[PDB]
């Protein structure tokens, strides 16, 4: 995350560190949903261009931490994955669309002060609240600069911009299952996601009932932080019929 | 399951449950055009 | 520069 702040203690209960068994790494950013279901980007785990393609046995999910390399015994907990399933039409081979995959824990996580899960939006909210100006707010232990790592989490609050301004500072073409976010260059704030953040959730509190709705999933952005650019997220209600299809078949 | 989720979702432990903000959920409330 | 966790989760 660039341009954010240090997180405060079980800020971000839900988020989730996707680590590879060998080398030991950071891989992206994921969200707890529910006791046994983490939800992150697919590109975290399969990418063609640059060879990546995770499986199961690959990856460890390390849930309720705050500090990116130690393990905070007693606090944080380490789950393996039964299954990984990404979206049959995520589109990698151009502009990233339907970046989402649902991974299912061996065994279900307990909840503690730092383990919680986020709630999905319904209709509702996704349209009272996923509105150009509004702010939602990233978490991640990714890079600090687009050209290091931070020691603990990271947190940044961005608006939702207007879909025009998004098509229009890129050459991508975006579909309407991602969003932008970010500032403008005439803003006067700063403050993006980067490499490592991906996967991550994009998440906003509903001023009704005060729950925290997990509205997107860092996806790509050109660079970090650059003026003109923004970040594009995974639209989690366009989504989420998918997301149900799968956690109650399977 | 999912209508709403794990019942319980969304509220944070060390936060809305014990009716304690974060030192930024304001500005995101401010920016929904007051969220009180 | 991650610090090693419990073997029992690579396994
Ligand atoms: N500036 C950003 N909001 C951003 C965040 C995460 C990213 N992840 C990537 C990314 N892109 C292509 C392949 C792998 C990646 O991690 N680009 C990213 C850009
Ligand atoms: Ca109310
Ligand atoms: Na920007
Ligand atoms: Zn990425
Ligand atoms: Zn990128
Ligand atoms: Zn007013």
């Amino acid at each position: 995350i660039v341009e954010g702040s240090d997180a405060e203690i079980g800020m971000s209960p839900w988020q989730v560190m996707l680590f590879r068994k060998s080398p030991q790494e950071l891989l992206c950013g994921a969200s707890l949903i529910s006791d046994r279901w983490v939800l992150t980007a697919a590109h975290c785990l399969l990418y063609p261009p640059w060879d990546k393609n995770f499986t199961e046995n690959d990856l460890l999910v390390r849930i309720g931490k705050h500090s990116r390399t130690r393990y905070e015994r007693n606090i944080e907990k380490i789950s393996m994955l039964e299954k990984i399933y990404i979206h049959p039409r995520y589109n990698w081979r151009e502009n990233l669309d339907r970046d989402i995959a649902l991974m299912k824990l061996k065994k279900p996580v307990a909840f503690s002060d730092y383990i919680h899960p986020v709630c999905l939006p319904d209709r509702e909210t996704a349209a009272s609240l996923l509105q150009a100006g509004y702010k939602g707010r990233v978490t991640g232990w990714g890079n600090l600069k687009e050209t290091g790592q931070p020691s603990v989490l990271q947190v940044v609050n961005l608006p939702i911009v207007e879909r025009p301004v998004c098509k229009d500072s890129t050459r991508i073409r975006i579909t309407d299952n991602m969003f932008c976010a970010g500032y403008k260059p005439d803003e006067g704030k700063r403050g993006d996601a980067c490499e490592g953040d991906s996967g991550g959730p994009f998440v906003m509190k509903s001023p009704f009932n005060n729950r925290w709705y997990q509205m997107g999933i860092v996806s790509w952005g050109e660079g970090c932080d650059r003026d003109g650019k923004y970040g594009f997220y995974t639209h989690v209600f366009r989504l989420k019929k998918w997301i149900q299809k799968v956690i109650d078949q399977f | 399951t999912f209508g709403s989720g794990e019942a319980d979702c969304g509220l944070r432990p060390l936060f809305e449950k014990k009716s304690l903000e974060d030192k930024t959920e304001r500005e995101l409330l401010e920016s929904y055009i007051d969220g009180r | 520069d991650f610090e090693e966790i419990p073997e029992e989760y690579l396994q």
